[PDB]
C-alpha cells in the first residue's frame, strides 16, 4: 500500500477540512 | 513489484477519489443548508433592477439621503444607499436592531464594494444596477463599511458608517 | 548553430520563455513594495525615485497583475504546450505560425505596455467598466491574447498530422494533454474576446458612450476562471510527464493523467459565477449551480494530488527510501528542477483548500475582496506555476541553448526556489489572516496607517515576506542572467532528449484510454456544458442592457 501517498492526502484532507469548517464557523458568527 | 505497485496505487487511488467525492458533497449539503436560513439574506437578489447613474442624485430615493431610510414592514426597513467616489450616503446609516434591513445600494460612477465590517454583507455595487441584500443587526453599535473593489486613487480611504440603535 | 536548423522549434520556444521571464522580472519588481504595503509600511517614495514613470500604488498594481498573471504565465503556456507535445511526437511545428504567434504576443505586449507605462490605463488586470483605459491597452491585450489561437491551431495541426501517419493509434500522453488543454482554452477565451469586441474596443475607441458593467463582468469571468487552469496546466504537463523522471521514478498511471486533463476540458469553463457571488442581477439558482460545478473542477486536482504523490513516493522507494517519511528524504533535493515544483506542490495544499472555501457560495461573503483572496491565489499561480517555470530553467534551458549549468549555478537555484517558496508561505499567512480581519484587497492600506489596527500581527508576516521575496527576486535576476549570458556552449546538451518519464508498467484501461481519445466528442460536451451553464443568464443580460459612462479616476 502507498502509505506515503496516503499521508499526503491525509494532510490534504485535514487542511481543506480545517479551512472549510473554519470559515463556515465565521460565516455563522457574522450571520 | 512494478506490476504490483500499480495495483495498490490504483486500488487506494480509488478509495481517495470516492472519499473526496463524499466530502465535496457534504459541503454541497452544508451550503444548501445556509441557503435555507436567515444568514442567506446577504445573497444579492438576482433580479435585474436597472436605474440611471447620471440622475440618481437628482431624482429617486437616492436623491435625499435624510430620507433614505424607510419602514417597509412591521419590523422591516429599506435603506437607500449611494456608494460613490469616495464615500457613502447617507453618513451615517441609522437602523434599529432586531429589524430586518433591506439594503438597496447603487453607484453614480464606477463600481464599489459594500462590505459591512463584522458581518456578512459583502456586495459589489455596479453603476446602473441596484443591489438588494437583507440583514438583521443582532448587536447595537457602529459598524464600518469598507470599499473592497478598486475605484481609483481614493479607494483606500473610502469608508461609510452604519449605526445600529438599541 | 546546426542545431537550430533541424530544430527551429527550439528558438521560438526559447523566445517565448525569455520574454515571459523578463515580463516576470519586471512584473515582480512591484511585489515587495506591495508586501510592505500590506504590512502597513510605505516604501513607495523609494520606488518612485527608482522608477519615476510610476505615479501610484495602483499603476504598479496594474503592471504587476498584467505582466505576471497574464503575460508571463501565457508565454510560459505557449512555450510548454507547443514544444513539449511536438518533441514527444518528434515532429516539427509549423515554423511559420510558430513565429507569427511570437510576434503577435510581443507586438501586442509592447502596444499594451505603452498606456500602461504612461499611466493611461491604471485599471488592473480585471479592467472593470466603467473605469476606462486607453484604447491601446485594449487592442494590445486583445492582440496579445489572440496569439494563443495561433498556438491552438499549431498543436491541433501537429496532432492531426500524427493521427494521419498513425491511424488506429491512441493519442500520445503529452500530446493528448496539450490537445485538450488548447481546446479548453478555445471555449474559455470566447468570453473575453466577446467582451473585447462587442464592448471594450468600440467603447475605448469612442464608438459608443458607455458599457453595461454586469454583462462585461459576466463575459470577463467566462474567460476569467479557466485562464487560471490555462496557467496551471502547462505545470501539470511537467509535474505529470517530466517530474517523475527527475525524481528518480515513473508516472504511476497514464490513464489517471488523461482523466485529470479531460475533466479539466469539461469542467474548467462553466464555473465563472464563483467570481460573481456578490454580483447583483444574477440569479441565486445560477450561483448554486456554478458553485456545485466549481466543486467538481476541484476533482481532477484531488485526483492529481494522489497520482503525483504516489509517483513521487514510488520514485522515493526506488531510491532506497524506506519508512513513511524515508521516501521523502530519498528524493533528489540537490536538484532544483525537482525541488521547485514539489515545493509549489506543498503550497497548493493550503492554496486549493483556500479555493474550496471561496467556491462555497455563501462562505465567499466572508473573504470576497479581502486580502484572503490574494493570499489564496499566490499559493497557486505565484508559487506552484512560477516555481515550476523556474525549476524548468535547469533542464529546459540547456535543452534549448546548449548552455550548461554549473554546479555553482545549481546551488543558486536551490536558494531562489526555497526562498521564493518560504516567502510565498509567509505572505500566505499574512494575507489570509488579514482578509479574515476584513482587510480589503487592491488597497494602498499603508496610506491610511491607522485604519486596520486589529491586524498588527499578520502585518509583520507581510513585511517579512516582503524582504524575503525581495532577496529571492534579486537572486533570480542575477542567476537567470548567469545562464542567459553564459560564455560557454555544448551542442550535445541541445541534442540530448527531454527527461520525459516512463509510465509504470501495469495493465490498464484501453477502454477508458480509448473513450477519452474521442476528442471531437468531448470537445462538444464541454461546449454544451457552456451553452447550458452560461446561456440563459447571458440571454437575459443581453435582453436588458444598461450601459453607463466611463470614468478615469486616477
Ligand atoms: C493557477 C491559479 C489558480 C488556480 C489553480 C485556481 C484554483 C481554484 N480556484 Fe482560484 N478562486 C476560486 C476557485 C478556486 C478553486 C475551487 C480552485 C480549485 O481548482 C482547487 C483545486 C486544488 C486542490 C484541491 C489542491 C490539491 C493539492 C495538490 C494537487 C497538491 C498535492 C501535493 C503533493 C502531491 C505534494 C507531495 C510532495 C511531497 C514532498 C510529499 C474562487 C471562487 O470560487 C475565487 C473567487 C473568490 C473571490 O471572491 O475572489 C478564486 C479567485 C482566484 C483569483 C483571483 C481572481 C481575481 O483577481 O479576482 C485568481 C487569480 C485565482 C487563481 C487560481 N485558482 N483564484
Ligand atoms: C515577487 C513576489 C511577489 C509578491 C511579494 C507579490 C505580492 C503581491 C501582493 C501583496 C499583492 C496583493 C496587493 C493588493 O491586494 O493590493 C499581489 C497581487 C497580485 N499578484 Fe503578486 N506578488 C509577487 C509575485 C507574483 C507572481 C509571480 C504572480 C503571477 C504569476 C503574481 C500576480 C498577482 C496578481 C494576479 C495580483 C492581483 C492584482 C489585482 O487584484 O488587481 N504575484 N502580489
Ligand atoms: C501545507 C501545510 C498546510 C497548512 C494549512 C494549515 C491549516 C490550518 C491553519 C490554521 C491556523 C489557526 C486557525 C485559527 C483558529 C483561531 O485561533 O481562531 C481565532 C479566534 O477565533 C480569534 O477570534
Ligand atoms: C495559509 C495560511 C492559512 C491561514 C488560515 C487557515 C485557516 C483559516 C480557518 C479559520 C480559522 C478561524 C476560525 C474562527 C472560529 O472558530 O469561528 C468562530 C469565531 O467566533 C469567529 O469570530
Ligand atoms: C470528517 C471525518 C474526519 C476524517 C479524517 C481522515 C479521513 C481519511 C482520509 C483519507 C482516506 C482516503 C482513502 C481511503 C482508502 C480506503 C481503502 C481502499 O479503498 O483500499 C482498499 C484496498 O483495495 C485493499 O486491497
Ligand atoms: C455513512 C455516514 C453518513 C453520514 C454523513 C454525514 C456526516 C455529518 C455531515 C453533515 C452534517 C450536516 C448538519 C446540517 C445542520 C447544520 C446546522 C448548523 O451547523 O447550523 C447551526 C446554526 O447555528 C443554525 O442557525
Ligand atoms: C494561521 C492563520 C490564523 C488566522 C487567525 C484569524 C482570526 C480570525 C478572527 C476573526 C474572524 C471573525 C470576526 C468577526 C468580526 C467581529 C467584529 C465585531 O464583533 O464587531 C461588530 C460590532 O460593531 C459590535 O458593535
Ligand atoms: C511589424 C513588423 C514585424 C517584423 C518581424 C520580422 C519577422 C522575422 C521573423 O521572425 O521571421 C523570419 C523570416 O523568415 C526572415 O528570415
Ligand atoms: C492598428 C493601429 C492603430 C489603430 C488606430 C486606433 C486609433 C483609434 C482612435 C480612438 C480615439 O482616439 O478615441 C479616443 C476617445 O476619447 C475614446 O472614447
Ligand atoms: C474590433 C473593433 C471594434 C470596432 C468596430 C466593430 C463594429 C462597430 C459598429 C458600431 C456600433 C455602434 C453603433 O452602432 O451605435 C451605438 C450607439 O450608442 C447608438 O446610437
Ligand atoms: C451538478 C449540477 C447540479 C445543479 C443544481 C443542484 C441543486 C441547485 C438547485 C437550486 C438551488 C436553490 C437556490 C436558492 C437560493 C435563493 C436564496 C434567496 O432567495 O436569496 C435571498
Ligand atoms: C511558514 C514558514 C515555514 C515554511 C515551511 C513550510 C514547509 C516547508 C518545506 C516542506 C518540505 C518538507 C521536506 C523537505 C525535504 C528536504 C529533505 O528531505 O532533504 C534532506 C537532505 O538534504 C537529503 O535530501
Ligand atoms: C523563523 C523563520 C524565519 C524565516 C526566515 C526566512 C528564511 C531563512 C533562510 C532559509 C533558506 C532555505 C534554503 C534551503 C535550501 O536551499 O535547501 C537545499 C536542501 O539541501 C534541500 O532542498
Ligand atoms: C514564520 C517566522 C516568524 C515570523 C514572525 C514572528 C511573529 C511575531 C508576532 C508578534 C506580534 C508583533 C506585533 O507587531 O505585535 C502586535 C501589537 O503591536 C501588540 O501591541
Ligand atoms: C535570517 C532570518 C531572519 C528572519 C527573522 C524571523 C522573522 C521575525 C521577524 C522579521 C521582522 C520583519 C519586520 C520587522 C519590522 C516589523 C514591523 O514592521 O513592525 C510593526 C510594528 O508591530 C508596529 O509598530
Ligand atoms: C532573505 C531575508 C532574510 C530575512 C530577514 C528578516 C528581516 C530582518 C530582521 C532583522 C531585525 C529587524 C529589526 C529592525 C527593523 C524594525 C524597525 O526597526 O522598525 C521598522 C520601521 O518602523 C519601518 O519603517
Ligand atoms: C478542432 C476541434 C475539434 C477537434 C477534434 C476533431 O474534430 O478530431 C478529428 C480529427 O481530425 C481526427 O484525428
Ligand atoms: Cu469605492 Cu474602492
Ligand atoms: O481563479 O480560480
Amino acid at each position: 500500500k502507498p502509505k506515503g501517498a496516503l499521508a499526503v492526502i491525509l494532510v490534504l484532507t485535514l487542511t481543506i477540512l480545517v479551512f472549510w469548517l473554519g470559515v463556515y464557523a465565521v460565516f455563522f458568527a457574522r450571520g | 513489484d512494478e506490476h504490483k505497485a500499480h495495483k495498490a496505487i490504483l486500488a487506494y487511488e480509488k478509495g481517495w477519489l470516492a472519499f473526496s467525492l463524499a466530502m465535496l458533497f457534504v459541503f454541497i449539503a452544508l451550503i444548501a443548508y445556509t441557503l435555507a436560513t436567515h444568514t442567506a439574506g446577504v445573497i444579492p437578489a438576482g433580479k435585474l433592477e436597472r436605474v440611471d447613474p447620471t440622475t440618481v442624485r437628482q431624482e429617486g430615493p437616492w436623491a435625499d439621503p435624510a430620507q433614505a431610510v424607510v419602514q417597509t414592514g412591521p419590523n422591516q426597513y429599506t435603506v437607500y444607499v449611494l456608494a460613490f467616489a469616495f464615500g457613502y450616503q447617507p453618513n451615517p446609516i441609522e437602523v434599529p436592531q432586531g429589524a430586518e434591513i433591506v439594503f438597496k445600494i447603487t453607484s453614480p460612477d464606477v463600481i464599489h464594494g459594500f462590505h459591512v465590517e463584522g458581518t456578512n454583507i459583502n456586495v459589489e455595487v455596479l453603476p446602473g444596477e441596484v443591489s438588494t441584500v437583507r440583514y438583521t443587526f443582532k448587536r447595537p453599535g457602529e459598524y464600518r463599511i469598507i470599499c473592497n473593489q478598486y475605484c481609483g486613487l481614493g479607494h483606500q480611504n473610502m469608508f461609510g458608517t452604519i449605526v445600529v440603535k438599541e | 548553430s546546426r542545431v537550430y536548423e533541424a530544430y527551429p522549434e527550439k528558438k521560438a520556444t526559447l523566445y517565448f520563455l525569455v520574454l515571459g521571464f523578463l515580463a516576470l522580472i519586471v512584473g515582480s519588481l512591484f511585489g515587495p513594495f506591495q508586501a510592505l504595503n500590506y504590512g502597513n509600511v510605505d516604501a513607495y517614495p523609494l520606488l518612485k525615485r527608482l522608477l519615476p514613470f510610476v505615479q501610484s500604488y495602483y499603476q504598479g498594481l496594474t503592471l504587476h497583475g498584467v505582466l505576471n498573471a497574464i503575460v508571463f504565465t501565457q508565454l510560459f503556456a505557449q512555450a510548454i504546450m507547443v514544444y513539449l507535445p511536438a518533441r514527444e511526437l518528434n515532429m516539427r511545428p509549423n515554423m511559420g505560425l510558430m513565429w507569427l504567434s511570437w510576434w503577435m504576443a510581443f507586438i501586442g505586449l509592447v502596444v499594451f505596455a505603452l498606456p500602461l507605462l504612461a499611466n493611461e490605463a491604471t485599471v488592473l488586470y480585471t479592467f472593470y467598466p466603467p473605469l476606462k483605459g486607453h484604447w491601446a491597452f485594449y487592442l494590445g491585450a486583445s492582440v496579445f491574447v489572440l496569439s494563443t489561437w495561433v498556438s491552438i491551431y499549431i498543436v491541433l495541426d501537429l496532432w492531426r498530422r500524427w493521427k494521419a501517419a498513425n491511424p488506429g493509434k491512441v493519442t500520445p500522453l503529452v500530446t493528448y494533454m496539450a490537445v485538450v488543454f488548447w481546446l479548453m482554452w478555445f471555449l474559455a477565451s470566447l468570453g473575453l474576446v466577446l467582451e473585447a469586441v462587442l464592448f471594450l474596443l468600440p467603447w475605448s475607441f469612442g464608438l459608443v458612450e458607455g458599457v453595461d458593467p454586469l454583462v462585461a463582468r459576466t463575459l470577463f469571468w467566462w474567460t476569467g476562471h479557466p485562464i487560471n487552469y490555462f496557467w496551471l496546466l502547462p505545470a501539470y504537463a511537467i509535474i505529470y510527464t517530466i517530474l517523475p523522471k527527475q525524481a528518480g521514478g515513473k508516472l504511476v498511471s497514464d490513464p489517471m493523467a488523461r482523466l485529470a486533463f479531460l475533466l479539466f476540458l469539461l469542467l474548467s469553463t462553466p464555473v465563472g459565477f464563483h467570481h460573481q457571488f456578490a454580483d447583483p442581477g444574477i440569479d441565486p439558482t445560477w450561483k448554486m449551480i456554478h458553485s456545485v460545478l466549481t466543486l467538481f473542477v476541484a476533482v481532477p486536482s484531488l485526483m492529481t494530488a494522489f497520482t503525483v504523490a504516489a509517483s513521487l513516493e514510488f520514485a522515493g522507494r526506488l531510491r532506497g527510501g524506506r519508512g513513511l517519511f524515508g521516501w521523502i528524504r530519498a528524493l533528489p533535493w540537490d536538484n532544483p528542477a525537482f525541488v521547485a515544483p514539489v515545493l509549489g506542490l506543498l503550497g497548493f495544499i493550503p492554496g486549493g483548500a483556500g479555493g474550496i472555501v471561496n467556491a462555497s457560495f455563501t462562505l465567499d461573503y466572508v473573504v470576497h475582496n479581502t486580502a484572503w483572496v490574494p493570499g489564496h491565489f499566490h499559493l497557486q499561480v505565484a508559487s506552484l506555476v512560477t516555481l515550476t517555470a523556474m525549476g524548468s530553467l535547469y533542464w529546459l534551458l540547456p535543452n534549448l541553448t546548449g548552455k550548461p549549468i554549473s554546479d555553482a549555478q545549481r546551488r543558486l537555484g536551490l536558494a531562489v526556489v526555497w526562498l521564493w517558496f518560504l516567502g510565498m508561505m509567509i505572505m500566505a499567512v499574512g494575507l489570509h489572516w488579514a482578509g479574515l480581519l476584513n482587510v480589503p484587497r487592491r488597497a494602498y492600506i499603508a496610506q491610511v496607517p491607522d485604519a486596520y489596527p486589529h491586524a498588527a500581527v499578520p502585518m509583520v508576516f507581510n513585511v517579512l515576506a516582503g524582504i524575503v521575496l525581495l532577496v529571492a527576486l534579486l537572486l533570480f535576476i542575477y542567476g537567470l542572467f548567469s545562464v542567459l549570458l553564459s560564455r560557454e556552449r555544448k551542442p550535445e546538451l541541445a541534442e540530448a532528449p527531454l527527461p520525459f518519464a516512463e509510465v509504470i508498467s501495469g495493465p490498464e484501461d484501453r477502454r477508458l484510454v480509448l473513450a477519452m481519445d474521442r476528442i471531437g466528442f468531448w470537445f462538444a460536451v464541454a461546449a454544451i456544458l457552456v451553452v447550458l451553464a452560461y446561456g440563459p443568464t447571458l440571454v437575459q443580460l443581453f435582453g436588458h442592457l444598461n450601459p453607463v459612462p466611463g470614468w478615469r479616476l486616477w
